[PDB]
RNA sequence: CGCCGCUAGAGGUGAAAUUCUUGGACCGGCGCAAGACGGACCAGAGCGAAAGCAUUUGCCAAGAAUGUUUUCAUUAAUCAAGAACGAAAGUCGGAGGUUCGAAGACGAUCAGAUACCGUCGUAGUUCCGACCAUAAACGAUGCCGACCGGCGAUGCGGCGGCGUUAUUCCCAUGACCCGCCGGGCAGCUUCCGGGAAACCAAAGUCUUUGGGUUCCGGGGGGAGUAUGGUUGCAAAGCUGAAAC
């Protein structure tokens, strides 16, 4: 796996976890 | 063109500190009726009535006419005083050569 | 419009000659004049919609 | 090994304005015998302004980047 | 002091009407309430009247201008194009 | 490591050069990095010159040439048999005869 | 018909537009102006199969049939304009042009001068391939 | 039906001064009802290079002709345009020269206004080692003024017969090559293209004046 | 798109098919409209602090180098905080929309393709306004300064050379040729010296280690993740750890 798509998957996971935090502030 | 305007600004810088001049329409009318004024400078955006009248007094009294191509704010920049001005009168050019450049 | 060259940007014109202004009158608009015919005096214009 | 104490004058003419030891410049003063009246006018070599002789009102030097070119048939000399 | 950090002139509305709407109303309310420098008298006393009308306190010279600013950039483009097609070969 | 001192292309002073498309696979390549050639061709087959030389109307004074700036990228030019590889001291070479 | 002029030694000229592509080949015979198409035969008209319509055998049969019809309508000589798809595509002509010049000059059809009017653009509106373009 | 049994044959007469005036022959349909025969003749053009018109000038420098009208089975044409062939134009572009362009709109004496172009190149002077030979670009801005200036006097006060007679030996090119010498040694000067944008009037009287 | 002629195919591929086609496609001929783009000339050439910049023309200010017996007389270098620019993509308004084309649609290839191939086509690609401040933003080489081999070039100034050549007829700048000076982009060679080597006139002048100065790294993973603060409309950026 490229470092490119590794950063992309960690970035998408970060956006999912940010939505979870904003869903329960 | 650009050398002409740079000549105008530099010679106005010299007249600013060396020569003697009056400002304002009402005060320049005294100098043009007394003939003490040699050369009048009118801003671009002065009203056409006042421009025609000053040019008519100059063509009566044998006096050099110049149209400063520029707004009356930067005519005040040219004369080096913070307020705006529409009419310069070089009644005594001390060191300059503004009158000995064009007429 | 017969005097002006093509590319002239006008407003407040007449459809038929002599009805004192119909086309392109609203705020901030313009018609554009193109393609004169010398004989049979007609002229194309672009309206503010896109109608030629 | 190279004698930097006493270099060759062929080298000293070829080298730059300030690379050499005494660092004298390359310019000179030239005396122009005017074609018009008679007057000898002292003028600099790499002059930057136009040079008007005060009598004849003829342009002596067109100033140019580098050294100025003259008008027409005006000798000069080297003096120090 | 500096009493607001972001809203500027739009603070008179308050917490309602929406963020992007206040953001886009800011940049043209400043334009329609700003004093402009008159090109005729040279003073800075232009003020907007009813929409399209601009007025200067000195010399009472009333100029038809833009709806929110003093000149539309499109209108300046049209004036430059009109003077160009004017002196283009004299019609 | 550096395989080449010039990094393949010839950009040294510049910061950015225009890209130009390749002919085969249509990839944009900076125009010094690309493999550049220039085909000067007789527009006829050189064997088929003589057939037109038989039935030509004029006295064989018309001789048309076709000139094409031909423009390859390296990823397909090597497959298309132009820029064949060399050795360590053979990369220091210039123009082929 | 009788067609043009008699008094042999004089030639009647026509312009032949040859359009050589990498997946088709056109031969086209027109008058000196360009409106009046005299005879028009492609490669796929002469060859049944789909992949052979850029092969040089197709240009020979198209050339033989057009050289037949031009002799039928009584025009002797041909100036030859040659071209390919030149907008963004391959500026070089296809393989069919080498065949079509030979198989026009072989059977009658005397040839004047030949030009290569391939439409070369000034500055290349975007290419069909993409960034990295064709892969395999 | 076989419509080439129907199509009619005209001959194409060239305008004056080339050397000979037989271009070739064309073919339309037939004047039938609404379709008059002279309609497409008014629209057709002709692309023909020299050595058959001007009798052994240069082989390149094509000419474009617009067929004015027809006159007793003879269709006559007026001048339309002048172009160069693709092989000659794509030749003489060498890697280490400096190609110089020029273009100008210009009106003739009569109602014709026409646009014409210009191409120029540098030249390796003899006894030269520096293989580049570029120009300092200020001579290029000088020479674009020069090549725009001279074309205005060969076209602006002249009419069409005289400007075509100037285009026969390229007297414009030989004049620019002569006047160019003090600025730079240019080489292979041509006008490369001239094309019309507006024709004044049909003028069959001017057509007969073109003849004699 | 408008007409004009001809005529059954035209695209498109590893091979075909989706698609357009007697309601006349593709093809030729003329003309019009729209938007994007400036090939060939274009190079180990220039300029810009970089990101970048290629049709002509004018206007507007700006800058390097060179020449200088010009002026000022230490005003200098590097810089935490702070600040201006900063490609592509992305976001928000307004205008239009040629080509290309994420997404999406099909047709084929394959065991499967949602992938490469082909046909259509969305946002974007364009311009004008604002934001985001990231890249293999690469010479993977901080900045200033000095010293240490040569050689032929090339670009820009400056200088020297009854060599040649174009004007009209001196005269100058024009165009080559010869050579020198300044600094710029570079290259060949070498046992200058270095380094782990590839290689480098700097990556040298280092165990004989010290010219000035900013930013930085301390086995790999966890990880530029969590968690706080801060910027951003959002995408996210900046700062940034531990358990194991
Ligand atoms: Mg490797
Ligand atoms: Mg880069
Ligand atoms: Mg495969
Ligand atoms: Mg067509
Ligand atoms: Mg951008
Ligand atoms: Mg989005
Ligand atoms: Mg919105
Ligand atoms: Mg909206
Ligand atoms: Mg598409
Ligand atoms: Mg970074
Ligand atoms: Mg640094
Ligand atoms: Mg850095
Ligand atoms: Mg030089
Ligand atoms: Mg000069
Ligand atoms: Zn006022
Ligand atoms: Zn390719």
């Amino acid at each position: 796996m490229r470092a490119k798509w590794r950063k992309k998957r960690m970035r998408r996971l970060k956006r999912k976890r940010r939505k979870m935090r904003q869903r329960s502030k | 063109t650009k050398k002409s305007l740079e000549s105008i600004n530099s010679r106005l810088q010299l007249v600013m500190k060396s020569g003697k001049y009056v400002l304002g329409y009402k005060q320049t009318l005294k100098m043009i009726r007394q003939g003490k004024a040699k050369l009048v400078i009118l801003a671009n955006n002065c009203p056409a009535l006042r421009k025609s009248e000053i040019e008519y007094y100059a063509m009566l009294a044998k006096t050099g006419v110049h149209h400063y191509s520029g707004n009356n704010i930067e005519l005040g920049t040219a004369c080096g005083k913070y307020y705006r001005v529409c009419t310069l009168a070089i009644i005594d050019p001390g060191d300059s050569d503004i009158i000995r450049s064009m007429p | 419009v017969g005097t002006m060259p093509e590319g002239t940007i006008v407003c407040c014109l007449e459809e038929k000659p002599g009805d004192r202004g119909k086309l392109a009158r609203a705020s901030g608009n313009y018609a554009t004049v193109i393609s004169h015919n010398p004989e049979t005096k007609k002229t194309r214009v672009k309206l503010p919609s896109g109608s030629k | 090994a190279k004698d930097l104490l006493h270099p060759s004058p062929e080298e000293e003419k070829r080298k730059h304005k300030k690379k050499r030891l005494v660092q004298s410049p390359n310019s000179y003063f030239m005396d122009v015998k005017c074609p018009g009246c008679y007057k000898i006018t002292t003028v600099f070599s790499h002059a930057q302004t136009v040079v008007l002789c005060v009598g004849c009102s003829t342009v002596l030097c067109q100033p140019t980047g580098g050294k100025a070119r003259l008008t027409e048939g005006c000798s000069f000399r080297r003096k120090q | 002091a500096k009493r607001t950090k972001k809203v500027g002139i739009v603070g008179k509305y308050g917490t309602r009407y929406g963020a992007s709407l206040r953001k886009m109303v800011k940049k043209i309310e400043i334009s329609q309430h700003a004093k402009y420098t008159c090109s005729f008298c040279g003073k800075t006393k232009m003020k907007r009247r009813a929409v399209g009308i601009w007025h200067c306190g000195s010399c009472m010279k009333t100029v038809a201008g833009g709806a929110w600013t003093y000149n539309t950039t499109s209108a300046v483009t049209v004036k430059s194009a009109i003077r160009r097609l004017k002196e283009l070969k004299d019609q | 490591t550096k395989k080449r001192r010039n990094n393949g292309r010839a950009k040294k002073g510049r910061g950015h050069v225009q890209p130009i498309r390749c002919t085969n696979c249509a990839r944009c390549v900076p125009k010094d990095k690309a493999i550049k050639k220039f085909v000067i061709r007789n527009i006829v087959e050189a064997a088929a010159v003589r057939d037109i030389s038989e039935a030509s109307v004029f006295d064989a004074y018309v001789l048309p040439k076709l000139y094409v700036k031909l423009h390859y990228c390296v990823s397909c030019a090597i497959h298309s048999k132009v820029v064949r590889n060399r050795s360590r001291e053979a990369r220091k070479d210039r123009t082929p005869p | 018909s009788l067609g043009p002029q008699v008094a042999e030694g004089e030639n009647v000229f026509g312009v032949c537009h040859i359009f050589a592509s990498f997946n088709d080949t056109f031969v086209h015979v027109t008058d000196l102006s360009g409106k009046e198409t005299i005879c028009r035969v492609t490669g796929g008209m002469k060859v049944k199969a789909d992949r052979d319509e850029s092969s040089p055998y197709a240009a020979m049969l198209a050339a033989q049939d057009v050289a037949q019809r031009c002799k039928e309508l009584g025009i002797t000589a041909l100036h030859i304009k040659l071209r390919a798809t030149g907008g963004n595509r391959t500026k070089t002509p296809g393989p069919g042009a080498q065949s079509a010049l030979r198989a026009l000059a072989r059977s009658g059809m005397k040839i004047g001068r030949i030009e290569d009017v391939t439409p070369i653009p000034s500055d290349s509106t975007r290419r069909k391939g993409g960034r990295r373009g064709r892969r395999l | 039906v076989d419509p080439f049994s129907k199509k009619d044959w005209y001959d194409v007469k060239a305008p004056a001064m080339f050397n000979i005036r037989n271009i070739g022959k064309t073919l339309v349909t037939r004047t039938q009802g609404t379709k008059i025969a002279s309609d497409g003749l008014k629209g057709r053009v002709f692309e023909v290079s020299l050595a058959d018109l001007q009798n052994d000038e240069v082989a390149f420098r094509k000419f474009k002709l617009i067929t004015e009208d027809v006159q007793g089975k003879n269709c006559l044409t007026n001048f339309h345009g002048m172009d160069l062939t693709r092989d000659k134009m794509c030749s003489m572009v060498k890697k280490w020269q400096t190609m110089i362009e020029a273009h100008v709109d210009v009106k003739t004496t009569d109602g014709y206004l026409l646009r014409l172009f210009c191409v120029g190149f540098t030249k390796k002077r003899n006894n030269q080692i520096r293989k580049t030979s570029y120009a300092q670009h200020q001579q290029v801005r000088q020479i674009r003024k020069k090549m725009m200036e001279i074309m205005t006097r060969e076209v602006q006060t002249n009419d069409l017969k005289e400007v075509v007679n100037k285009l026969i030996p390229d007297s414009i090119g030989k004049d620019i090559e002569k006047a160019c010498q003090s600025i730079y040694p240019l080489h292979d000067v041509f006008v490369r293209k001239v094309k019309m944008l507006k024709k004044p009037k049909f003028e069959l009287g001017k057509l007969m004046e073109l003849h004699g």
